[PDB]
DNA sequence: TCAGGATGTATATATCTGACACGTGCCTGGAGACTAGGGAGTAATCCCCTTGGCGGTTAAAACGCGGGGGACAGCGCGTACGTGCGTTTAAGCGGTGCTAGAGCTGTCTACGACCAATTGAGCGGCCTCGGCACCGGGATTCTCGA
DNA sequence: TCGAGAATCCCGGTGCCGAGGCCGCTCAATTGGTCGTAGACAGCTCTAGCACCGCTTAAACGCACGTACGCGCTGTCCCCCGCGTTTTAACCGCCAAGGGGATTACTCCCTAGTCTCCAGGCACGTGTCAGATATATACATCCTGA
């Protein structure tokens, strides 16, 4: 009776088991399907893959080796898609996109 | 007492994206509260979809729908792809 | 003054002229009018009354006398301003 | 038991001394004594204390060993440090680099003694703007100097500057500032640099709680820094009196005596002089106006209510009202110098009572404060008294501390009293010109209570010291006094255990057993006003002629030719 | 006369400066005393985890920042460069915060 | 199939307020969707309050709290009064 | 074994039983307290009492015997409290509070 | 002939009095069906639905014009203009 | 038995109507360009609401949008709608 | 300011009718009685995170002075917009007929909830070094006058 | 349109602490059975949706004209910025105490069940009157003249 993890069977990096636990014990519905944890975990993986990828690119463009909150701020606000997703969110240590209105610049 | 989080997972995915990059502790906290957040939105939607049809059971098809409600546009299309592929490969074995 | 202090000013005057002015400068504002100050103290004090009211409520519900971080994160999460990073 | 400390740590005395760099011999093995002062010393006298202690510490350097000076106060640690370096590097002539780090209250002092008590060895200071510190930092940056003089924090800030240089023998003062090793100053010193030699100069050992005596003896010598964690519940056992004190305190405390012989060094004043005019320690009591006493009884504003740390609230109202504007508002609408300022408390009423004797005999007075604000109302109170005073307190300014010191040291000084800050007491001055010392407030640690307590009797004191504590009965403050000399019983098995060990005597410790145990037993007996001029005159006046010269004060305070405010504080403190 | 920029250049140089960095723009202790004051009224004798007070500070600064971006849009709309009280009261009137 | 609603209840309360007034069908529909709505808000709050403390059980005390979060000001005070009184009288018998 | 309704015991007009059913079978929490239905029902009663009262008053001021959507619109938007509560709501058949800006009126 | 602007006010009173739906049905229904062609095909609307969309959308545009009006008055003009609207939606956060 | 493929029907919203709406909102004097813009706005709005409605419908295995589904789409975006149920 | 007059607005009076308020039969969801067990309430315990204050330093805030730029006030123009009219049309209201699918019921059955055995994925503690802060000095640039 | 000079980037060296890699200890995730049920699917109705047509007319449209408001302009006065100088309160480091926030252990009673009735609440009829709806009348009100 050898064991193999549902993440491995899935080919995903999120802990499908843990998701399934959350869906059960959060009282979302009475009975959680068997595919739902897998599918959901896949989604979360995808999104985190996006935010991290963009962030890393940004940090590289600042020649920093590591990702810091400012870089999440910029990776989220530049991408228009995520901006639509996260639009209500206040990121800590955030900063703002550098922005200057047209009329303010001198002639 | 242990307080679980998604840290190490985010870290893996990072290593499969930018092999070089490190991620500061604060940023790891953000990505954490993120993933918990998005998770609550999705399972919320799938919940009250399971409710409006008087099904008792969250299944894959709901999660697919809810994902198509929350994520704008391209994220919807790709994300649906990721999911479908993943479930398929799950059922193969 | 020297003899007796009587120098207590007020808390909300703690946010100052140049502080507010810095906030604007981050906002993109270029030239600030002189009345904006007392105003922005007004706005700020309202916002804090709301958020803190809710956080306090959550806290009294758990029978704790310590307003934590998770609680403020919940009050904001409730008014739609969701904050990240604190757990 | 722990005797591996005795044998293993005597052979380990050989280890530190030779290898690393009856205990009266092996640790002290290299011997010498000289009564002849160093040639650099200018205009000075030699008592025997800085001699014996002198060649004892100098012996520790010859032993290549550090230590702590546990001595009482007024013993002139300055002079021992002067004879120290001036003698060592009068011999070796190496003369540097070596630094001392002293209290910001005493700086220009040290510069003064370094002026008149030795010319040959000069120094450099750090004060004022980072600009002046630029001038001397880049100027003498190159390292041409005898000695570095600094203060507590500037080693942290300047640490980048002056940390890059090697060191050998370092000196600190007021070692009880150290305490924790996690306190930033200590661990900075460790990461800062390395000096093969250290020392600690202080007026007392560690706190009653004594956890960190570990930390001290980490900073003293190599001894305990490896095993530190373990000894806690054993050594703390002193914190069936015969059985408890016997097993716990007699067993383990004897153990520590046999350990603590080659470390701490102390004596009394009677040892070096006998010039001490008396025991010069007394107290008095008082009573507070029931106006705020009614608030102590009910405490229905205090308990659930914005107020907080109601004990601190008490000590605030223990001393005096007018801490909050409304007191003056519904009470003294014009905030003018006014009655009930002195009639509100007992400290101000009986303080009025002592005033005519104060100016009468002209013997000067020190008044100390634990908390700041009180000194303000006290200043206004003297503004009504009109007899002048200096106001000294922490953080006031930089060098007007020194200026005020000069104003005091003038023998003609007309202003008799003036104020200090207990936290900044810190040997912050020397006083030979006064006798009476008055303490207020609480002082949750006695080491500072006694610290300022001892400023009065000073080498070359021609006056006769009298001292009184101002406490009001039926209040939390005499409760804290209780707790305070409760901690005199706690340290009585600690710092009164640690104090008497200098030359490693024999029967003196049992003299403290029988007679001291008669003192602790005497306060066991203890546990389980003076308005008439007669009493206060007696306790104060030091001869019958002084009693007589106080009859001229019987013509005014004796001869001499409420509730509303509490409803105001009940309603308006009724939040 | 000493070297003096024209009015408005110091402004822009700031705007670049601040929009570059992440620092908290309100000195702590004023803000913390502010919060404690406002919390006196609801319940009494609360204790804040310092992390909390940090949370309030971060939120509130993000809120005021947003508010000034928007107000700026209004002032530019009116062909003035100087935000004014009625600009703000407009902005909050549009978002629906009154 | 019967589709339940709160109609008759609203109608009773009406009769205990304005004995004269009738209420048109459309208005009855609105008051219906209202009461369902407010109900979902309150039980929502009480839910994830029961969650943030890791209690498993909605009780009266939560409902009291949630009511104090949603309803502004005076509605909070009075509504809390109504509730407390009602529960009390419930326990008396 | 005589029966008496929990509404009656409560002194309320909402069907406490029905509420309790909803709280159970909506998957709000796993275990619903015994007082919760009562308390909640009381609240709902109170609110509906408010909206109806105000509405009726309004209709009376229009001399109509019955309450119609317009009257709910006005009873909600005039009261500032409910306006704060319902502020996101679009009432059917609604209409708007009669409103005219200052500058538009002639001199 | 009235002066310009009086017919306006007389309208404003007229419409703010009543509840009628302000967009003729069949144009709106054909509009909705058109927009729904693109997502799925061959949908069937319960007429009650199309009524729902109409009621929402009219309430949304009404709000939008109250707000825009606030902006135009703010600029000391009485005439709403495109940049007024695009402002209003820029403030609410709808872009 | 057939479906006519539609276009240019947004013209269905006609200048008089939009003038009526603007009158209800309190607007006094309308500029002449507001019309094309408004048609833009409306078309956006209906695009969102109808895509969410259609989503719910697709989920339930129905070919028929229904008032419940619209009401949920509006409840979804944050504009609650009363009176049609749900 | 005062008036005639047209215009729309509000007022009183029959009438019409479909929406509502009510009465009846029916039946399922609520209420009551009884059982268990697990979650919540409460006591015991301890330690860390909070609070209060003071010392000591220095970067920021307050104050003020001058002057340049912009908000505001008025004026003149002309063009885009409202108003009214006559004309055209598509909405609306009413019918008709078809039928696709919304909606319910009757089967079974795959499948998800439990519950017990088993073990390594992940968690906390703890080393331990390089990326980043940071200073300092150098060079290069961007905003002002003459 | 050329210098001056105050910002700002850049190279290099330093140090330091927070990321990151490592290890033993669990508990939560696997496995692996069984068993009760949502739900999946087929089969039926019967309804509301669509499509169409014909008939009426209120509204939308095109247009003409007058006009008042949007907009550009200029001026003018004031007030917010930039700079320097004096002051102070924030900031970092101390010191202390004690109190709520954690845990753990134990108990007890509340609520989820479950089974058994039974009446409240719902579908469905039914009568009847409140508010359209229609005619006629009276009056405020804006516009233009005076
Ligand atoms: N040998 C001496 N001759 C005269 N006075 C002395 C001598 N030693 C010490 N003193 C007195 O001690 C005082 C300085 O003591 P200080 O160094 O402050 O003591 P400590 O450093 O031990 O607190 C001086 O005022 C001086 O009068
Ligand atoms: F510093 Be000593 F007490 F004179
Ligand atoms: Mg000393």
């Amino acid at each position: 009776a050898k064991a193999k993890t549902r993440s491995s069977r899935a080919g995903l990096q999120f802990p499908v088991g843990r998701v399934h636990r959350l869906l059960r014990k959060g009282n979302y519905a009475e009975r959680v399907g068997a595919g739902a944890p897998v599918y959901l975990a896949a989604v979360l993986e995808y999104l985190t893959a996006e935010i991290l990828e963009l962030a890393g690119n940004a940090a590289r463009d600042n020649k920093k080796t590591r990702i810091i909150p400012r870089h999440l701020q910029l990776a989220v606000r530049n991408d228009e898609e995520l901006n639509k997703l996260l639009g209500r969110v206040t990121i800590a240590q955030g900063g703002v996109l550098p922005n200057i209105q047209s009329v303010l610049l001198p002639k | 007492t242990r307080k679980e989080s998604y840290a190490i997972y985010v870290y893996k995915v990072l290593k499969q994206v930018h092999p070089d990059t490190g991620i500061s502790s604060k940023a790891m906290s953000i990505m954490n509260s993120f993933v918990n957040d998005v998770f609550e939105r999705i399972a919320g939607e799938a919940s009250r979809l399971a409710h409006y049809n008087k099904r008792s059971t969250i299944t894959s098809r709901e999660i697919q729908t809810a994902v198509r409600l929350l994520l704008p546009g391209e994220l919807a299309k790709h994300a649906v792809s990721e999911g479908t592929k993943a479930v398929t490969k799950y059922t193969s074995a | 003054a020297k003899r007796h202090r009587k120098v207590l000013r007020d808390n909300i005057q703690g946010i100052t002229k140049p502080a507010i002015r810095r906030l604007a400068r981050r906002g993109g504002v270029k030239r600030i009018s002189g009345l904006i100050y007392e105003e922005t103290r007004g706005v700020l004090k309202v916002f804090l009354e709301n958020v803190i009211r809710d956080a306090v409520t959550y806290t009294e519900h758990a029978k704790r006398k310590t307003v934590t971080a998770m609680d403020v994160v919940y009050a904001l999460k409730r008014q739609g301003r969701t904050l990240y990073g604190f757990g | 038991l722990l005797d591996q400390t005795k044998d293993t740590r005597i052979t380990h005395l050989l280890r530190q001394t030779n290898a690393f760099l009856d205990y009266y011999n092996v640790a002290h093995r290299i011997k010498e004594d000289i009564k002849k002062q160093p040639s650099i010393l200018v205009g000075g006298t030699l008592k025997d204390y800085q001699i014996k202690g002198l060649q004892w510490m100098v012996s520790l350097f010859n032993n290549h060993l550090n230590g702590i000076l546990a001595d009482e106060m007024g013993l002139g640690k300055t002079i021992q440090t002067i004879s120290l370096l001036t003698y060592l590097y009068e011999m070796k002539n190496i003369r540097g680099p070596y630094l001392v780090i002293v209290p910001l209250s005493t700086l220009s002092n040290w510069s003064s003694e370094f002026a008149k008590w030795a010319p040959t060895l000069r120094t450099i200071s750090f004060k004022g703007s980072p600009n002046e510190r630029k001038a001397k930092q880049a100027k003498i940056r190159a390292g041409e100097f005898d000695v570095v003089l600094t203060t507590f924090e500037y080693i942290i800030k300047e640490r980048a500057l002056l940390s890059k240089v090697k060191w050998v023998h370092m000196i600190i003062d007021e070692g009880h500032r150290m305490k924790n090793a996690q306190s930033k100053l200590s661990l900075t010193l460790n990461t800062h640099y390395h000096a093969d030699y250290r020392l600690i100069l202080t007026g007392t050992p560690l706190q009653n709680n004594l956890p960190e005596l570990w930390a001290l003896l980490n900073f003293v010598l190599p001894k305990i820094f490896n095993s530190v964690k373990s000894f806690d519940e054993w050594f703390n056992t002193p914190f069936d009196k015969i059985e408890l004190s016997e097993e716990e305190t007699l067993l383990v405390i004897r153990r520590l005596h046999k350990v603590l012989r080659p470390f701490l060094l102390r004596r009394l004043k009677k040892d070096v002089e006998k010039e001490l005019p008396d025991k010069v320690e007394k107290v008095v009591k008082c009573k507070m106006s029931a106006l705020q006493q009614i608030m102590y009884q009910q405490m229905l504003k205090y308990r659930r209510l914005g107020f907080n740390n109601q004990i601190m609230q008490l000590k605030k109202i223990c001393n005096h009202p007018f801490v909050f504007e409304e007191v003056e508002d519904q009470i003294n609408p014009t905030r003018e110098t006014n009655d009930d300022i002195w009639r509100v408390a007992g400290k101000f009423e009986l303080l009025d009572r002592i005033l005519p004797k104060l100016k009468a005999t002209g013997h000067r007075v020190l008044i100390f404060f634990q908390m700041t604000q009180i000194m303000d109302i006290m200043e206004d109170f003297l503004r009504y008294i009109n007899i002048k005073y200096l106001r000294l307190d922490g953080h006031t300014k930089s060098d007007e501390r020194s200026e005020l010191l000069r104003l005091f040291n003038a023998p003609d000084s007309e202003y008799l009293c003036f104020i200090l800050s207990t936290r900044a007491g810190g040997l912050g001055l020397n006083l030979q010109t006064a006798d009476t010392v008055i303490i207020f407030d609480t002082d949750w640690n006695p080491h500072q209570d006694l610290q300022a307590q001892d400023r009065a009797h000073r080498i070359g004191q021609k006056n006769e010291v009298r001292i009184l504590r101002l406490i009001t009965t039926n209040s939390v403050e005499e409760v804290i006094l209780e707790r305070a000399y409760k901690k005199l019983d706690i340290d009585g098995k600690v710092i009164q255990a640690g104090k008497f060990d200098n030359k490693s005597t024999s029967e003196e410790q049992e003299a403290l057993l029988r007679s001291l145990l008669d003192a602790e037993e005497e306060r066991r007996k203890k546990r389980e006003e003076e308005l008439k001029d007669s009493e206060i005159n007696e306790i104060l006046a030091r001869n019958d002629e002084e009693m007589a010269v106080l009859t001229r004060m019987d013509e005014d305070r004796s001869k001499k030719e409420k509730r509303e405010e509490s409803e105001s504080a009940a309603v308006y403190n009724g939040r | 006369k000493p070297h003096r920029y024209r009015p408005g250049t110091v402004a822009l140089r700031e705007i670049r400066r601040y929009q570059k960095s992440t620092e908290l723009l309100i000195r702590k202790l004023p803000f913390q005393r502010l919060v404690r004051e406002i919390a006196q009224d609801f319940k009494t004798d609360l204790r804040f985890q310092s992390s909390a007070v940090m949370a309030l500070q971060e939120a509130s600064e993000a809120y005021l920042v947003a508010l000034f971006e928007d107000t700026n849009l209004c002032a530019i709309h009116a062909k003035r460069v100087t935000i004014m009280p009625k600009d703000i009261q407009l902005a909050r009137r549009i978002r629906g915060e009154r």
